């Protein structure tokens, strides 16, 4: 599908929320990864506006408590990831061509986001 | 916590040899999980200190099942059944059905604070396909189009799920078509 | 790689707000001894990343 | 052809004929009946001795007997009168403890510098010999350095801040007697063979 | 029917299932009145060790939960005795896709495995025995307790049982739902508090269990099956099936069908006899048939799939085994892929993670190839990767579950391959139609 | 005592001593990746399966850890269904498991790293290479986490052996380290801060691939290039 376009604008997005909820509450923000086909790539062209393929929003202490993580450029069967630790979260945003970017068939938009993240916050963080 | 349920704890310590401490885990663990909706972390420190091992044993003795949560749920924590028989018999269709109109996702709670959603896998009640399991009270044997709105629409409406009406039967041991 | 022994790369750690390499490992010491050199293209082989590509030059002493 | 009549005798004469499947044959002759299977090869239409290849076997990981041999390798020049190609290697032990070993001087007019080398390099007394004398290495270094107890020696190579490397401590590249990096080598590092 | 020999007896009479589906099937004093604890009465004081071993090592009762070393067999194996008490276990978990038939027991009938268990209790020279109940059955950890608490008072368990010196108990320890604990090495694991991983087989339940100390491990319906063999008898018991596969059992059925649940059969009993007679026939014209558990490849809907006798060794020769006789019959208005696509999301979901095979192989290989199939967004390629993935994984695991979820899989591709091949070759998801009743 | 063949030649190997030693004792080799001297086996990474005869082949390959000698059994590493098996569990093992060698500490000295190119490379002599038949998306979570003031935790890079689990729950008799979810989410996590045990950095050494790893020697120079002494300690009287 052509979905790869629009999958990492919305990915972009994604990390949108993150900064301002990091400030926001007073937890970090960290990179974990980036994409091996940024830095092994080597003469090739490029499309993805962005560099991160995995990032959290971290207590403070090192432990994260929420992980987002895009599938990367080539691969098949791609999607966007969430994942709450130590509470078998495991988010499975696609996108669909009529909709957005979607959670299954929710609309996933920054007020869910938010919810999701101070949910998850309350739980599993110590800060 | 457990500090003033020193029986409960005396009887469950009763059941197994003095050394064989670390079984208490399981029945100690589903007592916090029923009394307040959810384990938090302080609790899982207290299991620990009790049953004579580190928090993060605790940690991973817990982890390990499916029914558990470690984040906050409605009152009604829907466990419905999505593995063959289920799915065979369409309970892709009531999935959707449910969780479209209560609007959350997995791990968000209904805005009321009633209505978590949950898969899991089977929960031997084939016969009577599809099913949920409310908490830890019996099945909520199948679920038919009416069957499932009656359920949601009393329950809202601050009944129980056994004293709201359901159309149909679904059978003791065998069952007919409906 | 090279044989001459004459990259010398002292790595450190990425500062995580200010990069200079796009990865999280950076290179704060690289010299290069061209006496000892021998040209290859190993060393350019070798660099998974393309980073190091041999030049256009001659005109030095 | 003529090779043949060599691998018949060998084979009567109970002298081992180690073999590759590579197209190089070896033939296993002692010290002692050397020098007299030296003179058949001439007479049996083995003109021309290309090589005198010094061996040390201090450091090889399967045992051998003794530590040092010299390979010969005698050809029968093909395109001449008595061309054939017959091109065959000839191994030598020779212990560590003597090292003496018979000359061939006097059957072909290779072995004068050749002969003088591996004395030079490697550290064996070749009996007879018109001449020995050290030819590559200077009269100032003791030892035959080629051998395998010996410095390969090595400078730092220098860099500007006062850094250093010192050679032999980069190579990575490890021997096949060392342990490794790991606790141990197995599987394709002891060797492979690509299939054909 | 005809002497030692399969087949509907016509002379049947149902016996676990007497009372089950009516109520007051969970008074003591009802269970009471119908001869309860009276076979223990006898055999405690009377029979010795060693009968109510031989016993049950003639009935020929094979395993139950799937399987099993002659239940006579598998007893031999104690030390009987040398300073460790002996515990029994009993399996009723009851995971396994369509399998539901233990519930009953523990609802309706529970006062029968106590018995049991008793009885067995005794071959095995136990003084302790824990049942761990499914962790999803509240109703039956209720009810068992209540039991329990009725027996615990007026002395059917207790100290002292009728002029013996052994004291035998039992405790209901509630599960919490992982499929891995229905393997009997996890079982120990879980009772003993322990995340659940199975541990090695060199050793067996037999000579090392539940904290050292050696314990036996028995599905549900062995265990209430062993109270009519004592009663009645071997020699009223061998009547039925083929040599060595005797007694009735409780095949159970769902999926599409106009009757689901359970038909306290006679062993022998074809698929023709279940599918029409008792279970009323079909719903849709019926595609495949998982024979069983659903760790069983499934064989496909046809005439001499139909008339296969039902048994331990007539299924075992027709290339799938039997799980728990729980069929799931498979309709047309699904495709296959759609079938093993959900049952291999299932195990997915029950990989434990220890086994590399099964980690990365199946819950991280696998799902992934079905999700692409079954989306379409396929290549031919794929079915030539799937197929060749399958024997790295058949042969070596560190635990049987893996194995059970290649065959399905390899199953599919043995007879019913065109339909794979089928929906990646045209680029085609899965049409998935109405179902919802 | 008991006649054990490898292969092609035949070892004597006191009885009561696993297979596994046998065949390294033998010459021939082996991988492995769950057990460790003097932890315990337990035969997890399902790597190190030969084929038993005892004379009849087995249909079932044990994994020589977890399986005993047995006099007058031959064992065999080098036979065309082992291989494929080997070649299989390696291609397995690497299915997920974040490229990012050049930039991993764990250099040239990586245990995954050194079992892949002895053994590896799934069937096909060649004439089109083959590498990789993985082509969804790769697990992702956390990495790069310090534990404690001396070991960072890269958790993504692990392989789930289980040796420093095993080696906490015997060797210091603290319990500190164990493993979280299910099925294929699984990762080594703790619930105390600090690490809090007078061993705790053992596991640097022990750990197979490089999720474990000294905080303190962290980027200072490639594992290779370093020059390696032998001495012995002095800062205490053993
Ligand atoms: N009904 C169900 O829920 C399921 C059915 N299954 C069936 O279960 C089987 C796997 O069960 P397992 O217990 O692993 O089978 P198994 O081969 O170990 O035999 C089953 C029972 O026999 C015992 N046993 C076997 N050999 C023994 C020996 N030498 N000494 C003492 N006891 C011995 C085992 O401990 C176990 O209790 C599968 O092959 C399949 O047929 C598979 C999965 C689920
Ligand atoms: C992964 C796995 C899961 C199993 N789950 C169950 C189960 O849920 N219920 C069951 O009765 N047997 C199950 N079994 C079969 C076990 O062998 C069974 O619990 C035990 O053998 C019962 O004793 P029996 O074999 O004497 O009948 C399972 C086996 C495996 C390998
Ligand atoms: S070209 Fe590069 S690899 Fe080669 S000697 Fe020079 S510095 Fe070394
Ligand atoms: S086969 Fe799977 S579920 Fe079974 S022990 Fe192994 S990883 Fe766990
Ligand atoms: S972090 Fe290391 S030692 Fe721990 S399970 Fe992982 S690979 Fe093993
Ligand atoms: S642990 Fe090993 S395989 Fe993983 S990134 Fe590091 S060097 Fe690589
Ligand atoms: S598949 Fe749903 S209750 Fe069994
Ligand atoms: S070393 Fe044998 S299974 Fe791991």
């Amino acid at each position: 599908a052509s979905s790869e376009r629009e999958l990492y604008e919305a990915w972009v997005e994604l990390l949108s929320w993150m900064r301002e909820y990091a400030q926001a509450k007073g937890v970090r923000f960290e990179k974990e990864a980036d994409f091996p086909d940024f830095i092994y790539r080597m003469e090739r062209p490029y499309d993805l506006p962005t560099t991160i393929m995995t990032a959290s929003l971290s207590d403070g202490l090192g432990e994260p408590f929420l992980l987002a993580d895009v599938s990367p450029r080539h691969a098949k069967l791609k999607r966007i990831g969430l994942r709450l630790p130590r509470a078998h979260i495991h988010l499975h945003a696609h996108y669909e061509p009529g909709k957005g970017l979607v959670t299954g068939k929710i609309p996933l938009t920054k007020e869910r986001f938010f919810a999701l993240a101070d949910r998850a916050r309350e739980a599993l963080a110590f800060a | 916590f457990f500090d003033d349920k020193q029986d409960f704890l005396e009887e469950t310590f009763a059941k197994y040899p003095p050394e064989g401490r670390r079984a208490a885990i399981m029945p100690l663990l589903r007592r916090v999980q029923q009394e307040e909706g959810w384990i938090r972390p302080e609790r899982i420190e207290e299991i620990a200190r009790l049953v004579g091992t580190t928090p993060t044993e605790v940690m991973g003795v817990a982890s390990f099942y499916s029914y558990y949560q470690f984040v906050p749920t409605g009152k009604y924590h829907l466990q419905v059944c999505a593995t063959l028989s289920c799915k065979l018999a369409g309970a892709e269709e009531l999935w959707d059905y449910l969780t479209e109109t209560l609007g959350i996702g997995p791990g968000e709670v209904t805005p009321d604070g009633l209505f978590s959603v949950q898969k899991v896998e089977c929960l031997g009640s084939c016969h009577t396909a599809p099913v949920i399991q409310v908490n830890d009270e019996p099945y909520v044997e199948c679920v038919t189009r009416a069957r499932l709105e009656a359920l949601l629409a009393g329950l809202r409406a601050g009944k129980r799920l056994e004293e709201i009406e359901l159309p149909g039967k679904c059978g003791h041991h065998v069952h007919e078509v409906e | 790689a090279c044989p001459a022994y004459a990259i010398y790369v002292e790595p450190a750690e990425n500062d995580p707000e200010n990069p200079v390499s796009a990865g999280e490992r950076y290179a704060k010491v690289y010299e290069i001894n061209m006496l000892r050199c021998i040209f290859c293209g190993l060393c350019e082989e070798a660099c998974p990343t393309g980073a190091i590509v041999l030049g256009y030059d001659f005109e030095m002493a | 052809m003529r090779l043949e009549r060599v691998l018949e005798e060998a084979r009567a004469k109970g002298y081992p004929i180690e073999d590759n499947g590579l197209g190089n044959l070896w033939v296993v002759l002692p010290r002692e009946r050397f020098k007299e299977e030296m003179a058949h090869y001439k007479a049996m239409g083995f003109n021309f001795l290309a090589d005198i290849v010094g061996l040390d076997y201090l450091t090889y990981p399967d045992p051998r007997p003794e530590r040092f041999a010299v390979v010969y390798e005698l050809v029968s020049l093909p395109g001449w009168k008595d061309g054939d190609g017959s091109r065959f290697f000839v191994r030598v032990y020779v212990p560590e403890e003597d090292p003496r070993l018979p000359t061939v001087t006097d059957l072909w007019g290779s072995a004068n510098f050749l002969e003088r080398e591996v004395y030079d390099l490697f550290g064996i007394v070749f009996e007879g010999h018109p001449d020995l004398r050290k030819i590559l290495t200077p009269e100032d270094l003791e030892g035959h350095p080629l051998r395998k107890d010996y410095p390969l020696g090595e400078t730092p190579t220098l860099f500007r801040e006062g850094r250093y490397i010192i050679p032999a401590e980069f190579r990575a590249a490890l021997t096949g007697k060392d342990p490794g990096l790991t606790f141990y080598k197995g599987g394709s590092r002891k060797g492979y063979r690509s299939l054909w | 029917t005809g002497p030692i020999l399969s087949g509907l007896d016509p002379r049947f009479e149902r016996t676990l299932y007497a009372h089950v589906g009516k109520e007051g099937s969970w008074t003591l004093d009802y269970y009471l009145r119908h001869g309860g604890y009276e076979t223990a009465k006898r055999v405690l004081k009377e029979k010795t060790p060693d009968e109510v071993i031989e016993e049950v090592k003639r009935s020929g009762l094979r395993g139950r939960g799937g399987a099993g070393f002659p239940t006579g067999l598998k007893w031999s194996f104690m030390p009987k005795d040398d300073g460790k008490q002996h515990y029994l276990i009993c399996n009723a978990d009851e995971s396994e896709p369509g399998s539901f038939k233990d519930r009953y027991i523990l609802e309706d009938v529970p006062h029968l495995l106590i018995e049991g268990m008793i009885l067995a209790g005794y071959a095995i020279r136990a003084t302790v025995g824990y049942i761990y109940v499914r962790g999803e059955y509240r109703r039956a950890a209720d009810r068992l307790e209540q039991a329990i608490k009725e027996a615990r008072a007026r002395g059917y368990l207790g100290k002292n049982l009728f002029g013996t010196d052994f004291s035998f108990d039992l405790h209901v320890h509630r599960g919490a739902g992982a499929y891995i604990c229905g393997e009997e090495t996890a079982l120990m694991n879980s009772l003993e508090g322990l995340r659940a991983n199975p541990r090695l087989k060199p050793p067996f339940p037999a000579q090392s269990g539940l904290w050292g100390k050696p314990t036996t491990i028995n599905n549900v319906e062995t265990l209430a099956s062993v109270v009519p063999i004592m009663e009645r008898g071997a020699d009223w018991f061998a009547q039925m099936g083929t040599e060595q596969s005797k007694g009735m059992k409780l095949y159970q059925i769902s999926g599409p069908v106009k009757r689901p649940g359970v038909y306290e059969l006679p062993m022998g009993t074809t698929f023709r006899e279940l599918i029409y007679e008792w279970a009323g026939g079909p719903l849709e014209p019926i595609q495949a048939i998982i024979p069983g558990g659903s760790s069983t490849p499934p064989l496909p809907f046809t005439e001499e799939v139909l008339d296969t006798p039902m048994s331990y060794e007539h299924l075992q020769a027709k290339g799938s085994m039997l799980g728990t006789g729980g069929v799931i019959l498979i309709p047309e208005r699904v495709s296959m892929v759609d079938a093993m696509w959900n049952l291999t999301r299932f195990y997915a979901h029950e990989s434990c993670g220890k086994c590399t095979p099964c980690r990365e192989g199946v819950a991280g290989f696998m799902v992934n190839l079905f999700a692409k199939i079954g989306t379409g967004q396929g290549e031919e390629k794929d079915v030539e990767n799937l197929e060749a993935l399958l024997p790295l994984i058949e042969g070596r695991s560190f635990c049987p579950l893996a194995d059970a979820a290649v065959w399905p899989v390899k199953g599919s591709l043995r007879h019913f391959k065109d339909q794979y091949l089928a929906l990646a070759r045209e680029k085609r998801p899965v049409p998935r139609p109405s179902l919802w009743r | 005592m008991v006649r054990v063949k490898v292969n092609d030649r035949i070892v004597e190997v006191p009885p009561g001593t696993s297979v596994m030693d046998a065949v390294f004792h033998a010459g021939y080799d082996v991988p492995l990746f769950c057990s460790e001297k003097h932890l315990s086996p337990i035969g997890a990474c399902r790597m190190c399966l030969v084929r038993i005869g005892l004379i009849q082949w087995q249909p079932k390959l044990a994994a020589s850890c977890v399986t005993a000698v047995a006099d007058g059994m031959v064992v065999d590493t080098l036979s065309d269904v082992v291989r494929e098996a080997q070649a299989g569990m390696v291609e397995f093992t690497l299915l997920n498991h974040p490229l990012d060698c050049p930039t991993c500490d764990k250099g040239g000295a990586c245990e995954l790293q050194d079992r892949t190119v002895e053994y590896g490379l799934y069937e096909k002599p060649l004439e089109l290479p083959v590498y990789t038949r993985f082509e969804f998306t790769r697990r992702h979570v956390d990495k790069h986490h310090p534990l404690s003031p001396f070991v960072i935790l890269d958790r993504e890079r692990c392989i789930h052996c289980k040796r420093c689990v095993r080696y906490f729950e015997e060797v210091p008799g603290d319990e500190v380290l164990d493993f979280i979810e299910r099925g294929v989410h699984t990762f080594i996590g703790t619930m105390d801060f600090g690490l809090p045990s007078g061993f705790s950095g053992n596991i640097t050494d022990i750990c197979p691939v490089g999720a474990l790893l000294d905080l303190t020697a962290r980027f200072r120079a490639r594992n290779w290039e370093m020059e390696e002494t032998p001495t012995t300690c002095a800062l205490c009287p053993v």
